[PDB]
């Protein structure tokens, strides 16, 4: 949920 | 070179440095100017106040919102809001900090143009982008297929997204939410004889709404309960220590999201507006939309709202189909959180609009993704 | 260039150099003229006398007050008062000493105009301002959010101030205080058979009031105490050495601030007038007003008055709310002290009205802050 | 079986037999009780008085109104008022005379319940209805599409009606009108030094208002005229034969309908409240509303009020659109006249609430058309 | 024994006696029922209204169409529509007047069955036929080899006819036309900030569309013109006298006939649908079809539409081939005019279905020429 | 050195390694490209999609087939199809894997030339052959005297073979099969009012066809059964959970193989086309052809099709003659299976065309067995 | 304007 | 163009 | 029916 | 409380 995790998720996608 | 992310809500302004988990400024979208006469020459210190200071002062002040229904109607006060946001709150020199800004969908294009023109010419911001609040809400909700329901202080709107493609025709919007619910709550509380009139008393009624109001699962059963029993009644204490007692009015206020007939609007409730927006979508999309119904905070903080919505949509939609509603506790911040994510993305940065491009494409480049 | 500050009370005149801690002139607002025939040609020295000299002379003289209830009703004697104030008391040449003057609120505008006209044309004062006694009382009380209760010899009035903004509609005024309390004390003392009739005897009864009178916390309990016991009785010695003895009358006199029905007035007491003035204020203001209830001296010198007021207001106002009453021992001087502060302020000086402006704006500029 | 029609105004009680062209009782909504001590045992005939008798007696009496702003705050005196209305004024035995009663909109529902409970249980009235004063005003004005502006002694309210359908959301209400205008006139007259304080003097100032006051067409031009010339000044003679002289104050009092800032209220004037109420209405309705702006009497008796309103609305509303204001000379009676019509209508009679229904539906049936 | 001819349009109802040159009823296909509360008992005269009366009332009313896309979705209101058509408009007793009725092609067969069942059982009509609107359009256009393009309020469809033989496979249909163009115009006008929401405002936007819209000959050139110059801008005045100003939006609305992508539809425009329908036809037919391209009115009233269509078809079709488009000014009425011709034809009358046959063949005989 | 075998169907692509019993790739012959706007920059991952991925995406996508009626009309997308087939599906480097490819008979020779040119020049395939689908169907059916009936998504064709000799004049071909049957099913389902329009909905109607449709043995008896009884009706559930109900339409769709008049074609049905093709054959051949009537899958998967065909041929052909129809359950795969057999044969390999030969005979060598 | 006339007006409507 | 003329045309045909 | 069997059949033929 | 202190307070404010 943390912002860093979402960033890393979309940058991975 | 930390980017800035600013969400300009109809009622709250939320501004934060990119990659932070929460906004730092959360102050009200409010400017106030004294209605009363100043006499202590040492004390009439300012002709105008920004929402946090203006709230304490509000007992003397008249309060005005510069935004109505996601539209900016007093650019001078809006410049005051941004000036205080950047210098007083964030302590940041915008010459070095490119900025992301938010808007409701189906806004007047002039509003986006004028906002961009102010941002470049007045603040000398070196790069800017404007982003659509539903997309930010999906980034905050960690998913790329969703339908987003929003209700800030001003607009309510529904936007479907599928695999990151947006359906511009399926958008549906209601100018309703917090402010109209507050005014209706003022009238209903007038039914008991608590005469609230001033904008300060409007803010008091807003606080009453935010604490006391809860959403009925069966409005007629709740009305019968409040008629037959006092068990739904609550007491609250006004700033002057006077006690106010409230019963059916509590659920009757948020119920007027579902039944805008109580405002005199004919537009169907948020449940039917969601269902109709889903029906606008091509048939295959609908199944995944029902699995991913996301709430964008603000008024959707109410108790019970998600259960009532699920009950309504399951009544409206065909049976034998999973209907699921996603509404994190951060749902109010979630628009800002989405902006904080989006600005950080390495893929995103080429989306920036640079002062050169604004000096060459005229405004029109801001329209590129107007949606 | 020391400014002058003059407070023209209904009963006492207070005039002092700006920045001084206390007034220098404190003489009574009194002119007297002999009722009796003069025969010793060397001794009938003056047809008229000013309040200190007039008080000693009063045994021959008839005494008149030139002010009634913050209104000036004998301009000739008022010019006598100011002439003696400036030349005889302060030994100061007003051509060089700009002046601050005081008035009760809701006074006739003609009174302020005529006073200003006299000040410029008769005394040739080079600069002037007129200030509202509640604001001076707040400067004297070191705070900028207050409600002020005043009771001189003439007017009683309540004024709310918040962050230095004044609430003109919340003002409330009673023509009561010292003089009416003195006359009622004359009647009550007549109940015991001490026939006091002359204005000199009125001044004697004023001194009796100022020493002996105390304010009941429970008027009915005090009445029962004085009926059942002599322990409340006091003796006093008149100027001719005659002894007067007084009982319930002591508290019964100041109690007629709270119960003007004893004068035959229907207006509610100072406590209810304060509460109603607070109710006139917008709801948020009230909490800070209850924290800052300031007494402007004069009659509020009585023993017990602040405790009785606190008891009454706590009975009137909602519970669970801090009600606090500020009444320094300087409260009588506090109006002048406020003027002494205000005139000194560097920020203030542009508030002056200059003889040029009076020669150009006509009178009307004195109304600018009439309040 | 002639029905009774009783209008309980905040300041005047109007009671008449249904189908009559005018009320018969018009006496003041007043109860008085002696503040002074009675001594002539043959002369202290009554402990309480009703408004006509109470007005002559008022010089001794204290006067209280039982209604504040369409709310009933002393039910005992209100029962006195109705008892005198039925027996002393109308000489009618209410056991046989079903009754129509009036109320302001957005009143507390408890007020209507308690009034109905009194009417059935205390007076044994066999049938009752409660009707909304704007609808009666439209029946009196012979038309079924209108916007109604009302201003009695207490409430001011705006109600739009179209083809006999009412727009509950477009209602707007101000607690202002006669009483607040009278109190403000007391303060303004205090500016000249006419100290009026008692409720009797309040009634004198009410009569002064009702005769002398006129409404400016251009407030700033009138202020300049009164400053430059005495031609606006009028004299009036108090009950003791003392003469009072009044100038700008005359128009300055009703101007505070348009500018409630002079009371310290922030709510926009009656013109802007009318315009905003029209804006609340759906777009097509507006054209017919501008053609049919109806005034419900009371304070709207003032000279010039309709012309000033027309000037303001034509300034506010778009050009090229007929704005027309209907204000018959009967406009004050017109609420009662509307009731007299409505009760007579053969179609109406099934709208009656019968004592059986009140004994079976509880109160709640009175809410059926609460609006 | 004059036959009746009734054309039930998705948006307009057109009913006329056979052999007359024009319809007599042209009233809107609208039923309305009050959303607002009735209060004037003499004025809530009807619970429902028919399109002409309903249009004036619409400011209070909610409006619903009983037909969507040539399908009947509220049979109760449709019975209201026919009842008012026969008795109120045509003043005719259907017991004596056999009837012709119209439908879009590829409609649900249940719709025709239910309509016929209503016509015989409810109205007791003695004979009936149902006819296909393209054939009527060719009779109105005086020729028996044609391709017909239709666009009412609901359906758009293309039908080829050659020597009076119909090509059922070559039929092509789009559910688009007036209503979707109106909604898209609402969204586009929202881009400028004219918030239209109510069904009444939908009718206003329909009138705006019908007056202001014109069809571009070169959409990109027009977009560049509107960007570079204001010369395309027009003003219009809403019912409340407010002025609306419109630019590129005018041509952008009807352009969405050619580019349904702006609605989000993927189906090719009316030009490509016409060309493809011609391609479905056997090769020899095509030459005569290009010579005889007939427009069936409704939305094809727009300025420029025929020139744009000719440009598109000449671009799509092979060169060296005459492409000619026939669109009389009566093209809107032309469907009804065709019915008026067909019912008159002596050859036709044996096509009637008689109540005996409906009582013996069941419904199914209505399908005989379902096409 | 495993040979490749690729069958390029009009609707499904089937690619497999030689000697395997089944294809590995079976994905749809589909390319899709987003019609909708992308907004999530991380999510608009591809501008184009291949049939399996494109099917899930289809709700956003527009879908296009690159083949129409065994003809290739978008070579770019066809290269996309083959590229994804070789790299993504078969994980094989075509530089080393010589390939067999299939085509309908009587195709344009340019199509075979262009396909071969692409295969050698773009993919660098070292050897190739093109084979005729009827011959593959006979290898799959284990016999060397046969007449083959084919119906893929596009072409239907009949080819007679005797002792491995082919009769080029006896070939007969219809451009009909799956796609036209699907479109006709869309129209028939429109008769009930299920409006299917999009290519995604076309794919849904294809699935409806593939499950629900069955072939009548006596079309008129089935029509009477469906008219007289609901027992033929079936329900199906669309992807959004909506329920669709279907009756006579089920058998009416495949019946339009036998009666192309329902498409508007005049060419006789597959039964009469088979009989006429047999009549083209020399008289002795016919007896063995009736014994060996082989079905090539695709649409011939329908229930009842073989029984209906046998009934029709026995009606058409002379009595006293064995008519026998061979249709294995693998009949759809059977074309690929035939290719898998043919490529494996040691005798076959000299049929390969080598890149040298293509570089020396020009194209024309591909024509050697064009048939 | 008279009350009877208004009554007859609304009863007629 | 008039309806009667078209009727006479088709009845003639 | 298996592909290998058909191959062996035709290679035998 | 002294006058000078109050002056300095308000001039500071
Ligand atoms: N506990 C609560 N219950 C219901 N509504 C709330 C609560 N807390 C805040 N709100 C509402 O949230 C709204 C502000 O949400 P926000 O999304 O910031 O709106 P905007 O972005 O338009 O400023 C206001 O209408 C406020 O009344
Ligand atoms: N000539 C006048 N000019 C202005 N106001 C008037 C005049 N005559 C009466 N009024 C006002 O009319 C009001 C009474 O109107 P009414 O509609 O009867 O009020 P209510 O119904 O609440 O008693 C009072 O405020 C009275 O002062
Ligand atoms: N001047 C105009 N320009 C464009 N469209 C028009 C104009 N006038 C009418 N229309 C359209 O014509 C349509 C009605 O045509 P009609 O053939 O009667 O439809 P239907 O038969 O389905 O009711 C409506 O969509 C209306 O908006
Ligand atoms: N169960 C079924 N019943 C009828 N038709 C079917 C069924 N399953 C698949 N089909 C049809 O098979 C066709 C595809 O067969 P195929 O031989 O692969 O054609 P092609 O080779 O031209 O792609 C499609 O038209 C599809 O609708
Ligand atoms: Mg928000
Ligand atoms: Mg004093
Ligand atoms: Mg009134
Ligand atoms: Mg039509
Ligand atoms: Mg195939």
């Amino acid at each position: 949920m943390g912002v860093a995790d979402l960033i890393k998720k979309f940058e991975s996608i | 070179t930390t980017a800035l992310v600013c969400d300009n809500g109809s009622g709250l302004v939320k501004a934060g440095f990119a990659g932070d988990d929460a906004p730092r400024a959360v102050f009200p979208s409010i400017v106030g100017r004294p209605r009363h006469q100043g006499v202590m020459v040492g004390m009439g210190q300012k002709d105008s106040y920004v929402g946090d200071e203006a709230q304490s002062k509000r007992g003397i002040l008249t309060l005005k919102y510069p935004i109505e229904h996601g539209i900016i109607t007093n650019w001078d006060d809006m410049e005051k809001i941004w000036h205080h946001t950047f210098y007083n709150e964030l302590r940041v020199a915008p010459e070095e900090h490119p900025t992301l800004l938010t808007e409701a969908p189906l806004n007047p294009k002039a509003n986006r143009e004028k906002m961009t023109q102010i941002m470049f010419e007045t603040f000398n911001v070196p790069a800017m982008y404007v982003a659509i609040q539903a997309v930010l809400s999906l980034y905050a909700s960690g998913r790329t297929t969703g339908i987003v329901l929003d209700s800030g202080d001003g607009v309510t709107h529904n936007v479907p997204i599928y695999e990151g493609y947006a359906l511009p025709h399926a958008i549906m919007r209601l100018d309703l939410a917090g402010r109209d619910l507050t005014d209706y709550l003022m009238k209903i509380l007038t039914e008991r004889g608590y005469s609230f009139v001033t904008t300060a008393e409007r803010e008091i009624v807003r606080d009453i709404k935010e604490k006391l109001c809860y959403v009925a699962l069966d409005f007629e059963n709740e009305m019968a309960t409040a008629a037959s029993s006092s068990s739904l009644e609550k007491s609250y204490e006004l700033p002057d220590g006077q006690v106010i007692t409230i019963g059916n009015e509590r659920f009757r206020c948020p119920e007027t999201l579902f039944q805008p007939s109580f405002i005199g609007m004919e537009s169907a409730g948020i449940h039917e507006t969601t269902y109709n927006s889903i029906m606008k979508c091509d048939i295959d999309i609908r199944k995944d939309l029902y699995a991913n119904n996301v709430m964008s905070g603000g008024t959707t903080m109410y108790p019970g709202i998600a259960d009532r919505m699920q009950k309504e949509i399951t009544a409206l939609a065909p049976s034998t189909m999973k209907i699921k509603i996603i509404a994190p506790p951060e749902r109010k911040y979630s628009v800002w959180i989405g902006g904080s994510i989006l600005a950080s993305l390495s893929t995103f940065q080429q989306m920036w609009i640079t002062k050169q491009e604004y000096d060459e494409a005229g405004p029109s480049i801001v329209h590129r993704k107007c949606f």
